[PDB]
């Protein structure tokens, strides 16, 4: 494309004990007003792995029928629970197709967060595109990846992109811990874009708190 | 008659359509494929019979029943090679669907867009058509479902219970024995290997999965427990 | 591999496939042009094989542009893909000069196109002879375009079934100063009793160019005129 | 060739253009490479019959580069396109990668070349040889891990021989390398024994003009080709005057 | 046909398409060259009908650069697409390098578009042998002779055409190193064994030295088989 | 029923409804040399006889690699085998470079089983006769087999032509492949199919037939001319 | 399939071309065409083949065609196949113009289009172009011209042929009556009297035959031939010879 | 050596036989579908009852999916027989060509002129040996701009014809007869006015059309017929709740 039209909020992505949390707000900015206040950007492409936009929402739902379309393929030959995709799969996948738009001219403006399980070690050989409790993740099998537009990629504990990569992120390099409960993930989250409110011309309420726990990715709408 | 047969784009004197006749010679030599629908859902079957003698294969291996989303099934009966590529060609048109039109693509298309690859072959003079069957079916919420059949050189046919392959014409006076629309599909389970062993023996060489059981309504596997209980004697 | 010529040379030195597509244009139905001094007549008879087709559906009686008709005698498929690319062919050289196409500049085009079909590999030659006539600055004019490539400066001559008995009709009752008139009461004789047929009325395309005028194609009721006598 | 085609499997298992070019083989100038630790040493004959002819435009010991040194067998026209392409591809090697090609690489390059009916990439679209080439070559060199020689054959099947002999005498001089090509041999064990083998099965006399030996020894790494006055003390030896 | 293999292997091992080539230089017309010194004699022979055809077109007898001549023998129809493929190069060559294209250069391009033709697909092979006598990158002069297969070679003197067995017997014998200029062309007119013709309107010859071709007029050529009948006797 | 007629092209197809132009190449892989693999429950070895043309020849390889865990045997052409050994190695070279884990064995397999459908459908290539011994370790042991027609069977154990009939009816028999957790009794059951499927009158081992091992933290390992002719080829 | 190839580009076992001979036979049973070279200009003959009596054979004639304002050419052979020659020659002779403005040289576009009649029966797989003409000019730098093209492209220089049907009879009048230095009143004449003795026939049926003339008078003026100006030539063919 | 069985070479007698043979392919299968038209309308009828070509075991599949009348426009209607692999090639390759033409032209194309363009690409199978011919035969439908009713046939050759009524099947060599004794009772009847009667002037005259040529009860579970009819002008099909409606009309 050519220049950020309709661009959006960022995203907050940590990991705990039970699972990813990724957040963000459902307010996409036209310009300099909130035309659309009621659109999702947690993205789900697999029963484990989510993924997130930031900056250009129109370019976005291009990089998701790209990867959605990987999903069904891959579960087009599920013989074993092995064969999924893992989130580290994805994040490569990503990447390189940033890095292709960057040899060329146009780059599609973006800031993919792909945030998942990266393991087998659970049952879920009966996957349902349409339609008890947790587990202990060891920390390293939840991978959590940050693609730039100019094709940058990476992987930490948290990562958090857009504007709150400059104010969310400095609250959470000193007030993250490892193996943090459920309820201690959401009360720092919530804390950190409660910030974000005040300080960002392009952001709003509407919370849409997504959660990939060892059972499945659910959804949440609260309201700060 | 003499000549005339040997090449696909030449037409038989007596308006018969040779080369392609001789297909189905080569399908009815091949392990069979069994697809009935039910009441509650479709059920596939996929009788093997030519993996009796190398007896080195894994006991769930040659697994003949594809699918290309969610809900839809697709088999073979004949060349597991040639009917390969009409496979990633349907995963292929369910993709291409996907992008133009964000929904899942549906059966009375997608069986549309594959009869007219395998009959393309058959105009062509330089290339060998495809010799294997493809049975199609799924299972709507609301609407009930539909097996449909795709023999070569086009001419696909809606059904209710099909089997296409070496004995299509043994399996399908036992299908006619009851109304299969209105049984079941757990009963169907114990009801078709009553019919593989009187038309062959005591094996676990048949694969097969079914695409609705009021379980989310998507392709399950075979489900090893379920497969446990067989009648072998009624 | 898919590309040889089929219809090769033979010991004797002739082509084989183009004579052979020559004994089908003699097994159709005639189609007779005459020139004139003031105008070109072109007539064909249109078999009916029964009272279902319309008259006004099947034609053998062509318009290639505003002054130039066209007249087939052969295969009724190969005539609809030489049709149109007489009609393609006669606008590029009507946008690139503004006048009229005119017929040896057109005949001339027709003919290489024919005549690729018969050296192309993978392809038969056209199982069709035209007759092309129509109104030129130079004067009117009438070519047939034999299967072969070659086309002829023709006077009056007919390509259809038994073209050499009906021919011999222009060669004793045609003059080199005829009128349009006259031209139509010589053209309906060669194709009345010169065959067996029925009796010829309603079956009759013909067209005529009326001393410049527009190329205009004759009526069932326009040719009862002229079929009385 | 009667409405066979070329890509066509005979009912035994094996393809009818591979087996009818293989006679074509045994029909140019003998020749014969031996493999020592030492080095290796490479033989031909020098069939200048024709008095007109210069004697300096026909060799049947060109080289690829200057580790690797081959001969020639079959039709000599279909060799220098071969070698031509192994030339490049060789030479083309040594500017991306600094070092030297292997003879084990540098064979399968060629290898690859005699079966283009078949293949789906590029780097060979440019020009789809339709015939299979009827030239066995006897590719040697001392590129890395010990001097080697390999030999090819139209059908693809490159063996590492020892010591081999191609041409119209290669199975006349198989049973002479069979039986005396020792283990251990130096230079000079493996000059007089290219020399002895060219001597039974041969229509006329070793002189100077009639042999065209060449050598690539192990420590410079540089094929040469032996000059008439190197060529006249080897001739001179006679280990092993036999009638 | 097209992208066919026309020229495949025969049932033996020869190449049967290649064999047919090959003998259709046997139906053509002779042509003799021989090297000396520092100069190269050509001579070509020509059939025409007599009071028509006076300046030949120049049949055999080509130039291809200022110190490269050519003579072929056999399908002359094919001539003019070997050379115009050969001059082209001639001048390539004269443009990346920047230097006349050497003898040893020219030879080996013929050689190897003749090559291409007898390995490509739906290509008929060029049935048409020729001789190149040129320069070296240096001063020598080397004559070359590609045969239909594909394969050149040097040649201190060499004769194609018509029976290029007895004549070259022929120049086996009484062929000396350094022949002097009017005692190379001496030998060369001395190649009528072939053509069973006496007459000087049949064989042309030529003379290449100090990069430009000279030819040779009928006033020198008439005393020179003069002398031929008489050796014979 | 015929052989002259319906024989001279890939398109044509037999009045019984068979292919005579792919299964005459299907019948180049039984002109080989012989190849056997063996799967444990975490280990997968494959044993391959060379052959020798002549006594001063090199035996020609017939153990190939592909990357750091699959590895492969040809059985028929070598020079067929080479370009598709050419381009699984590019298939898990471009895996590992577009992303970053191992590529699937299985959809290497299918990957290259598609090589030889397009080379079935067109009239001027010709079916690849050749088959490939694909045995690799991703997550479970598996080992795989192609023919000239597109296929796959994940076998336990196998030969390939040349004594196919007495080496089959050999592991038919053994059951016990399984449990053999121990690899040296795996390699010493794997070499035994060699032993029972070799001509008359011929060398047992000597030091011509390449053995390869591959596992759970065993890469493709080539065993070298020091450990398997002291006791793996010295037990009978 | 294969089977129904033809094998057009194939040799023989005797070395010659299946189709090059069949071609050049086929062109020995066309219509005849003569060439002449006089002092004072090129002179082609040719001879219209009877069809019928409907022909126009007044205005236009299929046998000698204008390539440029200096060169024309007598088609003998399969009329199918010249015209695509002719226009391939037309656009070789404009090509040359437009890309050196000066005029082609009959003894270039001779080779520019043998080219095109060599390269079918070298490669591409399709028969040859079963024609030859006379095709004939002049130039600046070397007089009148007239060469004689064939169907497999060796074409030659000639002074006096008279290719097509009966062309033994025809050469042996040429060969004996032609001078070495004619004018053009005598060189029509004899253009018609071996074209006459070719036929059969005695003197022509007017109704026949058609001639063209070059002769530069500093312009390449070409002047072809009426059915009227034909008598005046058959007039003085009548009288002496 | 002489080869007949080519596509594209032309027998002695000056006759194509792989056309010949490729018609008798359409006969073969004895689909008999009839085609009449008649004031400002126009009405196909197909057999709809099972292509007679290699084995369909019946009793099992489903016979309201089975047809032989296919829509290419809303408003072109078309009928197809034959090898029923050709008979779904011919009817996207003329919805490809049906939807080319209004985003070229404007307005929606017309029954003629879809006809030509069909007989256009069928002779390109014809003229080139590189395809195979499609033994498809059929009957367009349509409206046209002018406001009267077209009806063309088009067989395996080129053969853009149109008739005003007509029979296609393997049964054109007597239901010729038949048809223009059955129009003759239209034509030479009353004709007193045109009360738009199409449903009741044509139908009624069409499906006694088939009852001649084939001589069952014609059982309305197995006959499917499709209208142009004007004031509605969109190809519409009869149920079946007027199909046995239509039947009970022989008295």
């Amino acid at each position: 494309t050519l220049g950020p039209v309709v661009t959006g909020t960022s995203v907050i992505a940590i990991k705990y004990k039970h699972g990813i949390m990724i957040a963000a707000d459902r307010k996409a900015s036209y310009g300099s007003y909130a035309k659309f206040q009621n659109v999702e950007r947690i993205f789900k492409i697999n029963n484990k792995t989510v993924m997130g936009f930031s900056g250009e929402l129109a370019d976005a739902q291009y990089l998701h029928e790209l990867l959605t379309r990987k999903n069904i393929n891959n579960l087009s030959e599920k013989k074993r629970k092995e064969d999924m995709y893992t989130p580290q799969h994805y994040h490569s996948y990503v990447s390189r197709v940033f890095y292709v738009r960057k040899n060329r001219i146009d780059p599609l403006f973006n800031n993919i967060i792909i945030a998942g399980i990266n393991s087998q070690k659970y049952d879920n050989n009966d996957d349902n595109v349409l339609l008890e409790e947790y587990k202990e993740i060891h920390k390293d099998d939840l991978y959590i990846g940050f693609v730039d537009m100019h094709g940058t990629n990476f992987c930490d504990d948290y990562i958090t992109t857009g504007y709150a990569r400059y104010f969310a992120l400095t609250l959470l390099r000193d007030h993250y811990k490892d193996n943090m409960t459920e309820e201690e993930a959401r009360i720092l989250i919530n804390e950190c874009l409660r910030i974000l409110y005040f300080r960002d011309a392009t952001s709003s309420n509407f919370i849409q708190i997504v959660k990939v726990t060892s059972k499945g990715v659910e959804y949440e709408e609260p309201y700060i | 008659s003499a000549g005339y047969d040997l090449s696909v784009s030449t037409f038989s004197p007596d308006g018969r359509l040779y080369q392609v006749e001789y297909i189905y010679k080569s399908i009815n030599n091949n392990n069979t494929a069994l697809c009935l629908e039910c009441k509650d859902g479709i059920i596939c079957c996929c009788i093997n019979s030519n993996m009796d003698k190398n007896k080195m294969i894994k006991k769930n291996s040659y697994n003949r029943i594809y699918h290309v989303n969610n809900n839809i099934i697709i088999t073979y009966s004949g060349f597991d090679g040639d009917a390969r590529n009409i496979i990633d060609r349907a995963r292929s048109e369910a993709n291409t669907y996907y992008y133009n039109f964000h929904t899942n693509i549906p059966l009375h298309i997608l069986v549309n867009r594959i009869s007219l690859y395998i009959h393309a072959y058959t105009l062509y003079w330089h290339m060998r058509p495809f010799a294997a069957s493809i049975i199609i079916s799924s299972f709507n919420e609301k609407d009930k479902g539909d097996i449909y059949c795709i023999e070569p050189n086009g001419a696909c046919y809606k059904y209710s219970g099909i089997v296409i392959g070496k004995n299509k014409e043994m399996f399908k006076t036992e299908i006619e024995k009851k109304d299969y629309k209105d049984i079941n599909v757990r009963d169907a389970i114990e009801d078709i290997y009553k019919f593989i062993l009187t038309s062959n023996n005591l094996q676990n060489l048949v694969n097969f999965s079914w695409i609705c059981k009021e379980s989310s309504y998507e392709f399950q596997n075979i489900h090893e427990e379920i497969l446990t209980p067989a009648l072998n004697k009624a | 591999e898919y590309s040889f010529s089929l219809t090769t040379f033979s010991p004797t030195g002739k082509l084989v496939q183009i004579e052979y597509a020559l004994n089908r244009v003699s097994s159709s139905s005639p189609a007779l042009g005459i020139r004139a001094k003031n105008g070109v007549i072109i007539a064909t008879e249109k078999k009916s094989p029964n009272e279902l087709i319309e008259e006004n559906s099947i034609f053998k009686i062509q318009q290639i542009s505003e002054h130039i008709g066209i007249v087939y005698a052969g295969m009724p498929g190969d005539f609809r893909v030489l049709l149109k690319r007489a009609r393609k062919e006669a606008i590029r050289y009507s946008l690139q000069y503004g006048s009229e196409i005119l017929v040896k500049e057109l005949v001339k085009i027709i003919a290489s196109i024919v005549q690729e079909f018969t050296q192309t590999g993978g392809v038969r030659p056209f199982g069709l002879s035209l007759l092309i006539c129509g109104v030129d600055v130079y004067g009117y004019h009438l070519y047939q375009i034999d299967p072969s490539g070659c086309y002829f400066n023709w006077m009056a001559t007919c390509v259809g079934k038994d073209y050499q008995n009906n021919m011999s009709f222009l060669e004793k009752r045609y003059n080199k100063d005829i009128e349009i008139e006259d031209a139509i009461h010589t053209a309906i004789l060669t194709l009345k009793e010169s065959y067996e047929g029925v009796l010829n009325e309603k079956n009759i395309e013909i067209g005529v160019a009326y001393d410049n005028k527009p190329f205009k194609i004759l009526t069932q009721n326009e040719i009862k005129d002229y079929l009385i006598e | 060739e009667y409405d066979r085609g070329v890509n066509t499997f005979s009912p035994e298992g094996r393809l009818f253009q591979v087996e009818y070019a293989l006679g074509a083989i045994k029909l140019g100038s003998t020749a014969v490479g031996i493999c020592v630790n030492d080095g290796v040493i490479l033989a031909s004959e020098r069939r200048i019959s024709s008095t007109l002819i210069e004697k300096d435009s026909v060799e049947k010991l060109l080289s690829i580069d200057d580790h690797i040194g081959c001969a020639m067998s079959g039709l000599m026209a279909d060799a220098r396109t071969l070698i031509d392409y192994a030339r490049v591809e060789c030479n083309h090697y040594k500017f991306i990668y600094n070092e030297n090609i292997n003879i084990k690489s540098c064979v399968e390059l060629i290898s690859e070349l005699a079966l283009d009916f078949s293949n789906l990439s590029d780097s060979k679209r440019k020009k789809i040889m339709s015939r299979p080439f009827g030239v066995a070559l006897l590719i040697g060199g001392v590129d890395k891990n010990g001097p080697c020689l390999w030999y090819t054959e139209p059908s693809g099947t490159n063996t590492r021989f020892s010591a081999a002999s191609i041409g119209s005498a290669q199975e006349g001089a198989e049973l002479l390398l069979q039986e005396n090509y020792k283990k251990d041999m130096t230079f000079e064990q493996a000059e007089i024994l290219a020399l002895t083998v060219l001597r039974q099965v041969m229509e006329d006399k070793l002189s100077t003009s009639n042999v065209e030996i060449c050598a690539i020894k192990k420590s410079d790494q540089t094929f040469y080709k032996y000059n008439t006055d190197d060529i006249s003390r080897i001739i001179d030896v006679l280990p092993s005057p036999v009638y | 046909s097209y992208d066919r293999a026309i020229t495949v292997f025969s049932p033996d091992g020869h190449l049967l398409q290649v064999e047919h080539a090959l003998e259709a230089v046997k139906k053509g017309g002779c042509a003799v060259a021989i090297k000396s010194s520092n100069f190269a004699v050509l001579a070509v022979e020509k059939k025409n009908i007599p009071k028509l055809q006076n300046p030949k077109t120049t049949e055999k007898l080509i130039k291809l650069d200022e110190h490269n001549c050519l003579a072929f023998a056999g399908l002359n129809a094919d001539a003019r697409v070997l050379v115009n493929k050969t001059r082209l190069e001639c001048q390539r060559y004269y443009l990346n390098m920047d230097e006349p294209a050497p003898v040893d250069y020219i030879a080996k391009y013929v050689a190897k578009v003749q090559q291409k033709f007898t390995h490509r697909g739906g290509v008929r092979p060029f049935g048409i042998a020729t001789l190149i006598a040129g320069f070296k990158n240096n001063k020598e002069i080397c004559i070359y002779q590609t045969e239909p297969s594909g394969i050149y070679a040097a040649w201190k003197a060499q004769a194609i055409g018509k029976n290029a067995k007895i004549v070259q017997e022929f120049l086996e014998k009484n062929y000396q190193e350094n022949m002097e200029q009017k005692d190379c062309i001496f030998l060369a007119l001395k190649a009528i064994f072939e053509v069973v013709e006496l007459s000087s309107k049949n064989v042309e010859v030529a003379l290449l030295t100090e990069k430009d071709l000279t030819f040779i007029e009928e006033q020198e050529i008439n005393s020179m088989v003069e002398l031929i009948d008489q050796e014979r006797t | 029923m015929y052989r002259n007629l319906y024989d001279t092209d890939n398109i044509i197809y037999s009045p019984e409804g068979r292919l005579y132009q792919v299964e005459y190449a299907s019948e180049a892989i039984k002109q080989g040399t012989c190849a056997v693999a063996i799967k444990s429950k975490d280990y997968v070895v494959v044993s391959g006889l060379k052959k020798c043309i002549s006594k001063l020849s090199f035996p020609q390889e017939k153990i190939f690699k592909i990357d750091d865990y699959i590895g492969i045997s040809m059985s028929g052409i070598t020079s067929d085998a080479k370009v598709l050994t050419k381009f699984m190695q590019n298939e898990c070279l471009s895996h590992k470079f577009l992303y970053n884990e191992n590529i699937n064995i299985e959809s290497l397999v299918r990957s290259v089983a598609d090589k030889y459908q397009k080379n079935t459908q067109k009239s001027s290539k010709r079916a690849f006769g050749v088959g490939l011994m694909i045995a690799a370790y991703h997550n479970e042991p598996c080992i795989f087999e192609t023919r000239p027609n597109g296929s796959y069977f994940e076998y336990d154990a196998l030969s390939f032509g040349a004594r196919s009939h007495a080496s089959k009816t050999y592991l038919e028999k053994n059951l016990h492949l399984f449990e053999e957790c121990s690899l040296e009794e795996l390699i010493l059951h794997c070499l035994k199919a060699l032993k029972c499927s070799l001509s008359s009158e011929s060398e047992l081992t000597i030091s011509n037939t390449a053995l390869a091992v591959v596992g759970k933290n065993h890469p493709w390992q080539e065993i070298s001319s020091l450990q398997l002719e002291e006791y793996l080829s010295k037990v009978k | 399939a294969r089977r129904y190839d033809s094998r057009t580009t194939t040799f023989s076992p005797e070395g010659r071309l299946y189709q090059v001979e069949y071609a050049l036979e086929a062109i020995n049973n066309a219509s005849i065409t003569i060439g002449l070279i006089t002092k004072d200009g090129v002179i082609l003959g040719a001879d219209k083949v009877f069809i019928s009596k409907l022909i126009d054979k007044a205005n236009n004639y299929e046998k000698i065609y204008k390539i440029d304002k200096h060169i024309f050419c007598g088609v003998a052979g399969l009329n199918a196949d010249a015209n695509i020659l002719i226009n391939q020659s037309r656009l070789y002779a404009q090509r040359y113009l437009y890309n050196y403005n000066e005029v082609q040289p009959v003894s270039q576009l001779v080779v520019q289009i043998c080219d095109i009649k060599q390269s079918y029966t070298q490669y591409g797989g399709l028969r040859p172009y079963g024609v030859s003409f006379l095709i004939g000019g002049y130039d600046t730098k070397d007089g009148y011209q007239l060469y004689h093209t064939d169907p497999s492209g060796n074409y030659s220089g000639w002074f006096a042929t008279a290719i097509g049907t009966n062309n033994l009879t025809a050469s042996s009048v040429l060969k004996q009556e032609w001078k070495n230095d004619m004018t053009l009143e005598e060189g029509l004449l004899l253009a018609l009297k071996t074209l006459a003795k070719s036929t059969d026939t005695e003197i022509p049926k007017s109704e026949k035959i058609e001639l063209a003339y070059l002769t530069n008078k500093d312009g390449e003026v070409y002047q072809k031939y009426l059915t009227e100006k034909e008598i005046e030539e058959l007039i003085k063919l009548y009288t002496q010879k | 050596s002489m080869y007949d069985r080519h596509l594209t070479i032309f027998s002695p007698d000056g006759n194509l036989y792989q056309i010949e043979y490729a018609i008798k392919a359409v006969k073969n299968t004895n689909i008999t579908s009839v085609g009449v038209k008649g004031e400002n309308c126009a009405v196909i009828i197909s057999q709809k009852k099972m292509a007679t070509q290699y084995i369909s075991q019946d009793k099992l599949l489903d016979y309201n999916n089975i047809t032989n009348i296919y829509n290419i426009t809303d408003e072109i209607g078309c009928s197809m027989v034959g090898m029923p692999g050709d008979c779904l090639s011919m009817v996207y390759k003329a919805r490809s060509e049906a939807s080319e033409f209004l985003y070229s032209n404007g307005y929606n194309v017309n029954a003629e002129t879809l006809c030509r363009n069909i007989c256009d690409k069928i002779q390109v199978y014809t003229q080139h040996a590189y395809m195979r011919l499609h033994a498809c035969s059929g009957m367009i439908i349509g409206i046209d701009e002018n406001n009267k009713p077209e009806l063309f046939k088009f067989d395996p050759s080129g053969f853009c014809a149109g008739y005003r009524a007509c029979v296609i099947g393997n049964k054109e060599q007597e239901s010729i007869s038949v048809l223009e004794r059955l129009l003759e009772k239209r034509k030479k009847k009353i004709q007193q006015e045109t009360i738009d009667e199409d449903i009741r002037n044509t139908t009624i005259l069409a499906i006694e059309a088939l009852q001649t040529i084939l001589a069952f009860d014609l059982k309305a579970s197995e006959i499917e017929v499709a209208i142009v009819s004007t004031k509605n002008r969109n190809f519409t099909q009869i149920s079946e709740k007027e199909i046995d409606n239509y039947l009970t009309y022989i008295a």
